């Protein structure tokens, strides 16, 4: 009898709908990511951050500081050898 | 031709006192004067519909009206349904 109205009832409907949330959610967890892997610091010294860098990153990886530490238990008590027998 | 002139003067003046001078009738024995103008002349108006079909009727036609000037309380429920809808849209 009268003119219905559903094309314009999109104001206080974009909070119900499922896909809003992950909408509010993204646009958070867009903003403050870095571009580029910027401010990456990619050399930093500390005496020995630089072992880090040679040895613990994701590139290098390989097991050989800890055959550097065998070498290191090698190094330490064959010296108390001397020191004891 | 006294054939057709006599059959034709009584074919004349033998209804004449039907027609001419309304005395009204001398053969027919109920009288012709309420049967045709009196009684069947309202005829129609006993055949057809009296005091509104052939009075007519010019009549007022029902003024049929707008929502009833109230927007509030039925547009808010309007746009809670519209609401409700595109929930289901």
């Amino acid at each position: 009898v009268s003119t219905l109205i559903p094309p314009k009832v999109v104001s206080s409907k974009n909070i119900g709908s499922a896909p809003n949330a992950k909408r509010i959610a993204n646009v958070v967890h867009f903003y403050k990511s870095l571009p580029q892997g910027p401010a990456p610091a990619i050399k930093a010294n500390t005496r020995l951050a630089r072992y880090k860098a040679k040895y613990f990153d994701g590139d290098n990886a390989s097991g050989k500081p800890l055959w550097h530490f065998a070498l290191g238990i090698i190094a330490f008590g064959y010296s108390m050898e001397y020191y004891f027998h | 031709q006294d054939l057709y002139l006599r059959e034709l003067k009584d074919t004349k003046l033998a209804p004449s006192t039907l027609q001419d001078a309304e005395g009204n009738v001398k053969p027919w024995n109920p009288p012709q004067k309420p049967n045709l103008p009196e009684l069947e002349l309202q005829g129609p108006e006993a055949l057809k519909a009296y005091t509104e079909q052939n009075v007519e009727t010019a009549h007022v036609a029902k003024e049929s009206e707008e929502g009833e000037s109230e927007p509030i309380e039925e547009d808010w429920l309007v746009l809670d349904d519209a609401e409700e809808t595109k929930e289901s849209h």
